[PDB]
Order: structure tokens, then sequence, then C-alpha cells
DNA sequence: TTTTTTTTTTTTGAGCGACTGCACTACAACGTTGTAGTGCAGTCGCTCTTTTTTTTGCTGGTGGTTTT
């Protein structure tokens, strides 16, 4: 059960939190958390170890959503296989992690994000 | 065995994990969470309780236990309730409003 | 005191449904294959998945043939 | 709140009454009479569901399998039988309490029905069953009367005092004394 | 108190969960009708007025009640057992708790099957002269457990 | 209360009892009287009706 | 509905813009429902309790 | 309803026909009145269970005031010699045992 | 490897404590007898509460029901 709530808990870092990973790869820790780190960053760093010992792959979520980022950033020439124009309809058709690939999606494709406001002003902070 | 839990097991359970060593440090931890506590229907107390919110706010500072009771209603008694608890709480405690 | 329950004048909807066409309606040859539904779709799913440029790979259809359970 | 409301269940039903009549129907009406009246004449019988299998072993004696043990044993010890066959007998089928509190509740209840034989064969006679021919208000009894001494009547069930019981003997009692059979009837 | 503090730290117990529903109702509204009198600078009630008249401004804590209003769904308005369940299943390191467990409602039956178990491995092999005194102070089981 | 004036309903008195078989002894002396009346404490099953 | 943290968790201690949460994922869905309302908007909940006849109250958005 | 369902609730007219109705606790399971702790006497010492019986007047008293205190209106109380003696004229009741 | 029948319920309280009747000796009133106190046994009332406490991932994220 320790076991599932720490994969748990890692699956989430991987999904929302990639810098913090990204960063126990290192083996630096990341000043102002809370108490539950130094059992989780040697947790993840012997981990990443474990995985890179085995015959498994390196890549993850988080890792291939930076190398996309980077492959989208620096390419000049546009890939082929991918569409002309790609509509996203609704707020919750996209969870707000993957803007930056959208951003890096957006220099080779025509993205249209049909955004659904209750108010025409701004609201935000 | 079953994994299973019941209601008086979650007190069990609770005082003893502060009748431990470290425990006593997780309620350090319930004094970083709640640094107050307002106690209604404290005729309804059982023993395990009351030694639970004493090792949680007897003396630490910054933290306040205002126990809201009535000792004229505790008819709950074949329940697992006690008045003889909260004589002890009265004895121990020595502020009393009406 | 009084009382009668009202009566709908119209009905609350009409024949509105999404339908589709089925809503309107030697030893080893492929006669002696067991005809049924599920081989169907078996041969459907096999004539979907395989590409028609690439030339057919035995070893694919014994592997499709192992995920699908017939005989090998 | 304009229907009718639940009528009254007792009506005036129309019915003739047989000519032979047998002495059983008479027990089971005198037995029970709203239960004779339901399974009877219009043939509705609640069917309760039977009770579910308990989990542990009897511990201790209570109910229909205390009064089956009763039942035997006095049925054992008014022919002057052996009770430790019984008790051997019992215990191999497992409804006797395992270890020595079988053997406390074997002999609690071999004490109570000793003490009850000890009234029972004071005067016990052999006796068979006889016929019953009775010709009354125009209508025909049949049956069977069984173990009828020539002291009268005699039956032994370890029961309490009721009046169902009370109301049986004297049924049998009438239908005894109706045809010769000069003598008392006990229970 | 030295510091004001937020609706996630002050803590409310109450044994029925029926009144923990009511007293979360009427400090909602108490708040409610203290925002308001807080926004209109008078009330119909004298513990409101005093509590009125104690304050020195109203603009911030009119906003500490719009705030407090708000997270009134998040209140920490628990019971007894709520609360322990919460504490265990929170710090569960320091209290040595499984994160997964099933509640039973009734526990009469394992009670029961514990005192059978109980007379088992004890009565069963008592002599005739210990089990006459255990059947005169119980018939079985069902009675020690009723004791 | 004051100058307002309400009619006892069914509904004000109440009889506060310990059992419950004291509580069907009322219901059955009440009930005898043409008063129905309901018990709030009642925490017997429907399945055993 | 209102979900308790695990309680060793980072993402609890400190949040962040895109964050799950299902308390405002619920409060923005009422109020998504709210707008998403063209004609009419028919608000139905338990405000008697059905054994004791005890009153029952709403949820903080309604 | 019963005097634990109307802990907290108001009624206008409140009728008690079977408050001077009580009864005698037989086990010896009372506290100790220096040290505030259940204790169970297995053995029947007359002690114990005078000190039990005492527990149970004062939650009979405390019955009392709670069925007492919901009233706003009126209350009616049903008063008799009830005796639970078997004695018939023994010239003294049993109210003082209430 | 085939296949037959069948509609009858029962039982369940016991320990604590008093009422009343008959026997049985101790002792004072008038050797014997009436009154008083206690032992034992058959018969009978009575009476046996009250109640509630909860975490469970809405779609947690390569996800997704239905037609030929």
């Amino acid at each position: 059960q320790l076991s599932s709530k720490a994969a748990d808990l890692f699956d989430q870092y991987l999904v929302y939190r990639p810098d913090w990973l990204a960063q126990w790869e290192t083996g630096h820790l990341v000043e102002g958390l809370g108490e539950a780190q130094a059992w989780q960053a040697p947790l993840w760093k012997a981990l990443v170890e474990y995985t890179h010992q085995l015959g498994q792959p390196r890549w993850h979520r988080a890792n291939l959503y930076q190398r996309f980022i980077e492959t989208l950033e620096s390419a000049t020439t546009c890939p082929p296989g991918l569409p002309s124009r790609v509509f996203i309809c609704g707020i919750s058709a996209l969870p707000p992690v993957y803007l930056q690939a959208l951003q890096a999606l957006g220099k080779h494709i025509e993205i249209h994000l049909l955004f659904t406001n209750p108010c025409r002003y701004y609201w935000g902070d | 065995r079953r994994g299973e839990l019941g209601f008086d097991d979650m007190l069990s359970r609770l005082d003893s994990a502060l009748r431990s060593e470290s425990g006593e440090v997780l309620a350090a931890a319930i004094r970083t969470r709640f640094p107050v506590a307002m106690i209604d229907e404290f005729q309804d107390t059982d023993p395990q309780q009351y030694r639970i919110f004493r090792r949680i706010w007897h003396h630490q500072p910054e933290t306040a236990l205002l126990l809201i009771g009535d000792p004229k209603q505790a008819i709950y008694a074949f329940r697992g309730a006690d008045i003889f608890t909260y004589m002890k709480a009265r004895s121990e405690v020595h502020a009393h409003y009406t | 005191a009084e009382l009668n329950a009202k009566t709908l004048q119209r009905l609350p909807g009409d024949n509105w449904r999404v339908t589709s066409y089925s809503g309107l309606q030697p030893t080893l040859t492929p006669h002696q294959f067991p005809r049924g539904a599920s081989p169907g779709t078996f041969l459907h799913s096999l004539f979907e998945d395989l590409d028609f440029t690439q030339p057919v790979d035995p070893n694919w259809v014994r592997e499709k043939l192992e995920l699908g359970g017939f005989e090998s | 709140q304009a229907g009718k409301a639940h009528s009254e269940f007792v009506q005036p039903l129309p019915f003739t009454l047989p000519e032979t009549v047998p002495l059983e129907t008479l027990q089971r009406f005198w037995a029970h009479p709203v239960r004779a009246f339901f399974q009877m004449r219009l043939q509705v019988n609640f069917r309760t569901e039977d009770s579910e299998i308990p989990d542990t072993e009897p511990f201790i004696l209570e109910g229909l399998s205390r009064y089956q043990i009763n039942q035997q044993l006095l049925n054992a010890l008014v022919e002057q039988d052996d009770a430790e066959r019984l008790f051997r007998r019992f215990r191999a089928a497992g409804d006797l309490p395992y270890g020595a509190f079988g053997e406390i509740f074997w002999e609690t209840q071999c004490q109570e029905m000793q003490q009850l034989a000890d009234r029972v064969i004071a005067c016990r006679q052999p006796g068979q069953s006889m016929e019953i021919d009775l010709a009354c208000n125009g209508v025909q009894i049949t049956g069977w009367l069984p173990q009828v001494q020539p002291d009268g009547l005699l039956r032994w069930r370890p029961s309490l005092l009721s009046v169902a019981q009370g109301m049986q003997l004297w049924l049998e009692h009438l239908v005894y004394c109706a045809s010769g059979g000069n003598g008392e009837s006990r229970l | 108190f030295p510091r004001p503090l937020t609706v996630e730290e002050l803590l409310v117990v109450t044994f029925t969960e029926a009144a923990t529903a009511e007293l979360r109702g009427r400090i909602r509204s108490n708040i409610h009708e203290l925002r308001i009198a807080c926004l209109r600078e008078t009330t119909d009630n004298p513990l409101y007025e005093r509590l009125l008249e104690e304050i020195d401004d109203k603009a911030q804590a009119a906003q500490w009640l719009l705030l407090a209003e708000r997270q009134m769904d998040e209140a920490a308005v628990f019971t007894i057992h709520g609360f322990c369940q919460r504490m265990l299943n929170l710090n569960a390191f320091e209290s040595g708790m499984l994160f997964e467990q099933q509640l039973i409602e009734d526990e009469s039956l394992l009670r029961y099957q514990a005192c059978a178990d109980f007379w088992r491995r004890h009565c069963y092999p008592l002599p005739r002269e210990i089990a006459q005194v255990v059947f005169e102070t119980w018939k079985g089981p069902q009675a020690l457990l009723r004791d | 209360n004051g100058d307002d004036a309400r009619p006892v309903r069914a509904s004000d008195i109440s009889v506060l009892v310990r059992s419950r078989q004291e509580a069907a002894q009322v219901r059955d002396a009440l009930t005898l009287l043409e008063i129905p009346s309901v018990y709030l404490s009642n925490r017997d099953s429907v399945f055993e009706t | 509905r209102q979900l308790a943290p695990l309680g060793f968790d980072l993402m609890s201690q400190k949040p962040k813009r895109g964050d799950r949460s299902r308390r405002d994922d619920d409060r923005y869905l009422f109020l998504e429902a709210l707008i998403s309302a063209q004609q009419k908007l028919y608000i139905s909940y338990i405000g008697r309790s059905i054994q004791d006849n005890s009153e029952r109250f709403p949820s903080v958005l309604v | 309803v019963t005097i634990h369902k109307s802990k907290g609730l108001e009624y206008p007219l409140v009728w008690l026909p079977f408050i001077t109705n009580f009864r005698v606790q037989e086990q010896a399971f009372y506290h100790d009145r220096h040290s505030f702790e259940a204790v169970l006497d297995l053995n029947a010492a007359p002690e114990s269970v005078d000190l039990a019986e005492a527990e149970r007047l004062a939650e009979d008293l405390r019955l009392l005031y709670v069925a007492l205190t919901r009233s706003v209106w009126h209350c009616s109380l049903g008063v008799a010699p009830l005796v639970r003696r078997r004695g018939d004229k023994k010239g003294d009741t049993d109210v003082h045992q209430s």
C-alpha cells in the first residue's frame, strides 16, 4: 500500500510537476516544500537508477514532454504526418499543463481553441 | 487479519498512536493543523477521547480548548459515556463558565 | 375540495432516435471455415488492421490467431 | 378519497355438511379453528419460509429440537428401554452438545422424563387401536383410536398445560365413550 | 487570540452528524448575518451590535467574512470518529495505519464468533466436575455474551 | 404569547416515556379514544411487519 | 464533494494554477450549468428529511 | 418520544406518566470517587452495589432533569407511591428510591 | 442411460419474594393444656429500557459501449 500510494504520487508528479522530478533526478532538493520530501527525492532517484539499470527504457511522460517541446522549438522544417488545423472545443478538452506543447504546436499547425468563458471582460488575476 | 475497522477502533487506534513515543510529535502536527478546539457535548465523552484531548491540548501555548457541555444531561451511560470523566475534566481545569 | 388531473394535449416528443442500418432492418479450406458473427468480425478486424502495401507475414498471422484464439 | 374501504372478512358463506365426516378433520378443526377455516374451506394456507442454517453448533437445546428429543426420550422410557443407547444415538447425530454439557443436558432431561414416566406407567395397561363408527345428527364419523386400554384413554406428551390438548383429549373422550368404553380419560 | 485563524483551522467537535449539519448551517447563517451587518454598519441584535462595536475596521472584517462564507464548504466541522479517522488517514506514518480499510457497522457477529471460539477452546476439554459448575453459571455462550 | 393566540393542535402535546413497552401502552391507551399518535423513537425495521 | 488530502503529498501543501481539485471543479461545474441554461433552470434538492421530518440544508452554492 | 431522543428538541405541552417508575441495578460496575476510573466488581459485595446504585440514581436524576427541561408552556407529572418491594403494606414506600 | 412420487403441525420462562396452611416444640396458665414462635411445603404475583458514530479517487489523464 505504501508503494501504491508513492506510485500514485509519482504519477501525479509526472503529470503535473515535471520540474520537481527533473530537479530530483539530478540530486538537488527544492526549497520551500513540506516535510515529506527527504524520503521521496532519494526514492525517485533510486527509481530512475533502477529503471536505468534494468532493460526498461528511460522515457516517461515528463522527459518526453520536454523532448517534444525541444524538438518543436528548435526545428526549422516541419515534420511530416501533422494535420493542418486542430480544433479544441471546451475548457476541459485540454488540461492546463499541455499549453507549452500547444504553443510549440502552434508554430506549425493552426490551432483554434474555442474558449467558453462566462464573462466577456478580463476577470482573472 | 481482514483489514477491517470499527467505530471504537478509530478511537482505540488514535489512543494507541498517541500512547507511543513518536506519536506525541504527531500531536504537535495536530497543533500545526488545528491550533484551537471547541468541543460540543462534553457529557458524552469516553475516557479514551478525553485522554486524546488531554494529550493534545493540555498546557501547550497558542492553542485554546473550549469544552462546552452540561453535566446534568449525561444520560448516555449505557452507550459508553461517563460523568466521572467530566468530573475529572472539571478537577483538572481551573476556569468555569455558565 | 374538488380536484381533477390534467390531460396531456400533445405528445412530448416525436419518433426521434439515432439509428443505424441494423435498426432499419483438402481438410483446410475457407469453405470449411466456421460461419458466425464472431469469425466475421474477426475477419473484418484482420482486413482492417493489415496494411495493403506491406507483404503479409506468416508469423504475424500466427500472432493474430494467437491473440484471437483460433486454431494454429 | 372516493373509493370503498376494506370490508369485513367474515361473511355468511353457503356450506352443506356432508354425510361422512372423518375424525381427523374434527381434530384438525378443534386444534385450530381459524387455520382450519383458512386452509380447508377456501384452501388458503399461508406458507412461511423455513429458517436459515445457523453458523455454529447447538450449545443449548431449545424449541423444536428439544421437543423432539423430549418426545423420543418419553417414547423410549415408556417401554423401559435403555436410555444410554438413545443417548449415544443422539450424540452420534450431533443434536447434543459436545463433551460433558450434552451429558448434563441428557441427565436432566432423563431425570425429568423419568419423573414423568413414574406417573405415566403407574397406571398403564397394554391396549390396541380400535375402530370408531358413529352416526350423530345424520352425520357419519369413521375413524380409529390408537392405544385403547380397558382402563380408558392414556396419552402422554412432553408439553405444558394448555387448552388445545385438553380440547383434543375431550374430543377423544367423547368419541370413545359414545360407543362403549366405560372409564376415565387422562393426559 | 494572538492571531486570526481561517476556516480550515477552527475545529468543532459534535457527536451527532445531524447536529454537526445543523451547527454548520447555523454558523453559515451567522457568518452571512454578520457580513450583512458589517456591510450595513447596523443590526437588530444586541450581541451583533456589541460585535460591531468591538471592531474598528469594517472593510477588512467584511472581506474576512466573505472569505469565510466562501470557505464554509471546506470547514473543519467534523464528528468525533470522523476527526479521528481524518487524523489517522492524514498522518498515517506516525500512527501506523493502512490506507484503504473497510468499515463495518455491526460488530455483534464477530463478537459472537469470538465468544464461541473462547467457549470452544475453554469449556470443551473440561471434565464433568467443572462443566457442571460452568453449566450452573451459564447455559451457553449466549448468556455469557449477554453478560 | 403577549396578545397573540394559537389553538392547541395534536402535534403540540407530547408524551415522554422511557421504554418501548410503556410507549406501546400509551399508544394503545390513546388509540382507544379515537386519537392517532406517532412514535418518533420507533427504531423497528419495516421488514419485520 | 470534498476530498481529504493524502497527508504527505507536496502538491496539497503548495498549490499552483493548473492543479486538479474536486472542490473547485464542482464549483465551476455549477457555474457552467448556470451559464449553459438557455430557457429554464430547475434546481431541486432534499430540503426535508423523510424519516423524522428534520430540516435539511441545501448546498453553499444554491 | 423517549428521553434520549428528546435532547435538544422543543415541545409546547409535555406529559410524563411514568416518571416515578425506577429500575434497580443488580450488576456491580461503578467508578472510584478518587481515581475516577471504571471498576467492575465480579464478586457480590454490597459496597460496590451501593456505589453503582448511587450512579444509577444520578443517571435517573439527570434523565428527570432532561425530561423536565423540554416543556415550554406546560408539563404534567405522574406521581404515585410506588413500592418496588414485594410487601404490600410495610409502612414505608420506595419513592425515595426513585 | 432411463426415471417415481409427496402436502400433516408440534414448542417455548424462571428466579425472587410473599401468602397461607399445617406441624412442632417452649413456656406460662390452670400433671395437663392453650398460646406463641419458627420450619417446611404448596400456591401465586412479577417482570425483564434507553442508540449512533464513514475514506472510497465523476473523465487519476495511451482514457472513450453497441455495428457490421
